[PDB]
């Protein structure tokens, strides 16, 4: 429910404490105080039910959009944009070659984000950010 | 007759329902039939006693599901009693219900906290509770096993967080069954 | 475009009313969402070559998708004298708050700008435009001459009046906040009364607001 | 002074840098001013403790490697130290193995160092004490780190001292 | 017939303490008569309301 | 965590040590427990600092037990262990409840629950030790625990220890 917390059942009616708490790795609706539950411990397996990602306490956010899906493909830019940041000025006002590197970080974004291509594409992005 | 006193009346309906027994439906069921019941009404209707209908109304008077009014008449044969009438009073009603769901449900929670501590210790011999923090000093010279203060024995596991996940779906299986409460 | 949506879905959801530039608006875009103003400024066209090539029979779904890519073009091309404002109350009268956002303009000399620029000789005429020069600061555009005429009559063929009071001497007014006087509104009422009653042939009756004639002839009517 | 119960208060913990009250920042000394909390890293515990008893060792008298100096400090401890030494004997094993730093130079220089910082002296205590490779894992071991250091000086201070540690 | 829709929560119905005997039959305009579990039914009862004037 | 505290203890001399020296008896008296000393609301204080100069005022006659009172006020070196800090040590014991790691003075356990799944015990080891799929807890073995829980009485600190953190466990 975009509302309810399926971990800990708890409505916002009667319990309006519960915030919207998601993970980069597996975006769930989970609460803080399940989060704080859980995950203080130490790292634990997601409790989504189906799931078995390991996440982390630190690496919880809360969700700035309501669709999770272009939640996870903002997220997935942001940690492309970081060390893909050619701009015009780096291609000394080449257009054409500046679109067309518009183009392939914008593909490797949509492969990461249907990870279709993830390990090719993901080593690749390694390689890159040695540089 | 209004949708809101539809709403109200389903709503008492289900918790006299779900966490009352079936005098305890009839009782209510007839205050929310006939609005307002002395004690002759309902021993007329339900064909009940007086100390049958009084726990009854001990408990819907200390939940506040029905309210009591201590007017006295003067009939024409001039007998007159002071009797009780019975009757609903549907905010107060409701405010008691909505506090006694949340403490329920903040009670479980809570509960389900205390659960997610670790299970500590208990002896057997002197049956007393001992958390992990305590049970450190009190371990034995081999660093092997705790020692019970009083009764010098081995301690053993307690079982605080092998029924934590019984307790999350003990909550699961309450919230789901509540759920027609919280949507009225 | 999904992502640029659910930003305007994010800036949506706010409590109080925002007076921003269109600048700082795209510098909060670009800083939570990486979408840059030149992308913006091409989201109409690309829209409507992927609605073509496409080869979309229905279009009924795509209208907000047109008000989308229009909003995205118009903030990302104008950055002054424009002024995005997002209130959190469409209507105060509403319990539910409807929030909407508003991208007004500003400056009603940019629209008419390239007109005055591709034609030399512009006859602005109204029958009813005065005072004159407030049009050539409005607008910004230069007259070679301005005049009004005043029409030459053997007789007043028109007689204009201010009606400063009612027939017992109190004041008139149409300000929103007093509409429900019953003092005020007997006036109005006793003077069109008394003027449906000398007027041969018909009478045209003017109001500030349309929610003024609701209620000062729910009222009347009452 | 009131005689309230006052029993209420939060939890002693470090990372929300609530140490008890007799464990905030300023404190009283016995010549009456309010001064800093003095808190020391294993190698800065190890000078100080160090230098005492060699103090104590010359005070009685008047009135490197690991090896060669635990037998040192033991000889030390023997001679300075009377009964009941045994958590002293267990607190300088304890600082000879965890010693990130050797000689006095090393330590006072770390403690300018960190006072670039301008950081609780707890956490540059624990940085100074702790032995991190990465930013994150000095941040999610120390949880005050978090929204109190920038990352790249972070980063920078913890391979500096990675070179600073010797041996 | 009575068990049967009692059961089926279609009626309402009391019965004697010492043997399940049906007396008098009344309507259930409500829904299942057991949709709370007993541990819900007595963690219910654990709870408490302070006074009429501080909810 | 180690500290440097200005620490107050009222002492009791017996009669015998009213000598023309009795500050240097009383000094020794000082000495012996405290250095190394247990106390709950302080930490286990190590060491004297500042031996030289050592606040000791005029010290009260008890007046039905004859011994002098003397509140010595010094400067000391602690180490009090807080919940949420993190301390390196060595193994000294194990056990199938967990192992006690030496943290400078004192001695944390490490209970069962606190180590992640792969780690188990291993009783057939000599000697015994807790095995995981990458590394071993065995005695005299360096090992990195963070501190979240910890009693302290008016004489005795103990401390539990998790290793189910990342970036925690053996050094
Ligand atoms: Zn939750
Ligand atoms: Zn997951
Ligand atoms: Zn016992």
């Amino acid at each position: 429910n975009k509302d309810m917390c399926p971990i800990c059942k708890t409505d916002r009616y009667l319990s309006p404490d519960v915030k919207f708490l998601v993970n980069p790795e597996c975006y769930h609706r989970i609460c803080e105080s399940c989060v704080d539950r859980i995950f203080s411990l130490g790292p634990a397996q997601c409790p989504y039910k189906g799931c078995d990602k390991i996440l982390r306490k630190n690496k919880f956010k809360t969700q700035i959009f309501d669709d999770v899906e272009v939640e996870k493909e903002v997220d997935i830019r942001k940690r492309v944009f970081n060390v893909f940041n050619k701009t015009i000025d780096d291609f000394n006002g080449d257009l054409v070659e500046y679109n067309k590197y518009l183009e392939e970080v914008e593909d490797i974004i949509y492969k990461l984000d249907h990870g279709i291509d993830v390990a090719k594409t993901e080593e690749k992005l390694r390689t890159y950010e040695e540089l | 007759d209004r949708p809101i006193d539809d709403i109200v009346k389903n709503l008492l309906k289900f918790v006299v329902r779900g966490f009352y027994g079936g005098s305890f439906v009839l009782v209510l069921d007839a205050i929310l039939f006939h609005s307002v019941l002395a004690e002759d009404d309902l021993k007329q209707l339900l064909s009940i006693n007086k100390t049958e209908l009084g726990p009854l109304i001990a408990r819907l008077r200390s939940d506040r599901l029905i309210s009591i009014h201590k007017q006295r008449e003067y009939p024409p044969n001039s007998k007159s009693v002071e009797r009780v009438y019975y009757y609903v009073k549907y905010p107060h009603a409701i405010d008691a219900i909505k506090w006694k769901v949340h403490q329920v449900v903040q009670r479980l929670k809570d509960d389900l906290d205390k659960n997610s501590e670790p299970n500590g210790y208990m002896c057997p011999i002197c049956l007393t509770k001992y958390t992990q923090l305590e049970a450190v000093q009190l371990l034995n010279f081999d660093r092997t096993e705790f020692l019970c203060s009083l009764c010098d024995e081995p301690l053993v596991e307690d079982d605080s967080g092998k029924k934590n996940k019984e307790k999350q779906d003990k909550l699961n299986r309450l919230m789901d069954q509540i759920q027609p409460i919280i949507d009225s | 475009l999904k992502r640029l949506i659910e930003y305007l879905k994010t800036r949506m959801k706010v409590l109080h009313v925002i007076s921003e530039t269109p600048k700082s608006f795209l510098q909060h875009l670009k800083q939570l969402t990486f979408i840059e103003r030149k992308p913006l400024r091409f989201c109409s066209e690309r829209l409507s070559l992927l609605v073509r090539t496409l080869e979309v029979t229905e279009v009924e779904d795509f209208t907000a998708l047109k008000d989308i890519a229009t909003f995205a073009t118009l903030i990302s091309t104008y950055e002054e004298g424009f002024l995005l404002i997002i209130e959190p109350y469409e209507i105060e009268n509403a319990a539910v708050p409807n929030p909407i956002m508003r991208f007004t303009c500003l400056d009603a000399s940019i629209a008419i700008k390239p007109v005055f620029e591709r034609f030399s000789s512009v006859i602005i005429t109204s029958g009813t435009i005065s005072p004159l020069d407030m049009y050539p600061r409005m607008l910004n555009f230069k007259t070679v001459l301005q005049k009004s005429y005043a029409m030459t009559l053997a007789k007043k063929s028109f007689l204009p009046m201010i009606i400063t009071k009612g027939s017992d001497q109190v004041a008139i007014s149409s300000r929103f906040e007093i509409r429900n006087d019953p003092s005020i509104v007997r006036n109005y009422g006793s003077m069109l009364v008394e003027f449906a009653k000398i007027t041969p042939d018909g009478m045209v009756v003017f109001f500030p607001s349309y929610l003024y004639m609701e209620s000062i002839v729910s009222m009347w009517q009452t | 002074r009131r005689r309230r119960l006052k029993k209420v208060e939060e939890e002693e913990n470090a990372a929300t840098l609530q140490l008890g009250q007799e464990f905030q920042l300023k404190q009283i000394n016995h010549q009456g001013e309010e001064e800093e909390l003095i808190a020391l890293n294993l190698s800065e515990a190890r000078l100080v403790i160090k230098e005492a008893l060699v103090e104590r060792r010359r005070a009685f008298k008047r009135s490197e490697t690991r090896e060669k100096e635990l037998e040192s400090i033991d000889v030390l401890l023997e001679q300075t130290t009377g009964g009941n030494n045994k958590d002293l004997k267990n607190t300088m094993q304890y600082l000879t193995n965890f010693s990130r730093f050797r000689d006095q130079e090393t330590v006072g220089a770390v403690i300018q160092l960190l006072k670039s910082t301008g950081l609780h002296p707890f956490e540059v205590a624990q940085l100074g004490s702790l032995a991190c490779d990465t930013a994150d894992e000095a941040k999610t071991l120390i949880p005050s780190l978090n929204n109190k250091i920038s990352d790249d000086e972070l980063e920078r201070i913890l391979k500096e001292l990675s070179n600073l540690e010797t041996l | 017939t009575i068990n049967q829709l009692e059961e089926d929560s279609k009626i309402l119905v009391l019965r004697t303490k010492k043997d399940k005997t049906p007396r008098y039959v009344w309507y259930n305009s409500g829904g299942n008569l057991k949709c709370i579990d007993e541990e819900f039914v007595k963690m219910w009862e654990n709870v408490q309301l302070p006074q009429f004037a501080e909810l | 965590m180690f500290f440097i505290k200005d620490l107050s203890l009222n002492i009791t001399l017996h009669p015998s040590f009213f000598g023309p020296r009795m500050k240097q008896y009383l000094k020794t008296k000082l000495l012996e427990e405290v250095e190394g000393s247990c106390t709950g609301k302080f930490g286990y204080i190590l060491c004297v600092l500042d031996y030289d100069n050592i606040d000791i005022q005029r010290g009260r006659i008890l007046p039905t037990d004859g011994s002098a009172e003397f509140n010595v006020k010094y400067r000391a070196v602690v180490f009090k262990p807080f919940k949420g800090e993190v301390v390196d040590g060595t193994v000294v014991s194990c056990s199938q409840h967990g192992f006690e790691v030496q943290v400078g003075p004192m001695k944390v356990f490490v209970t069962k629950h606190l180590m992640p799944q792969d780690l188990t015990f291993n009783a057939g080891s000599n000697p015994p030790s807790y095995q995981s799929s990458e590394d071993v807890i065995t005695i005299k073995s360096r090992i990195r625990v963070k501190i979240e829980g910890c009693i302290s009485q008016v004489s005795s600190i103990h401390a539990i220890g998790s290793i189910k953190e990342d970036y925690l466990g053996a050094i």
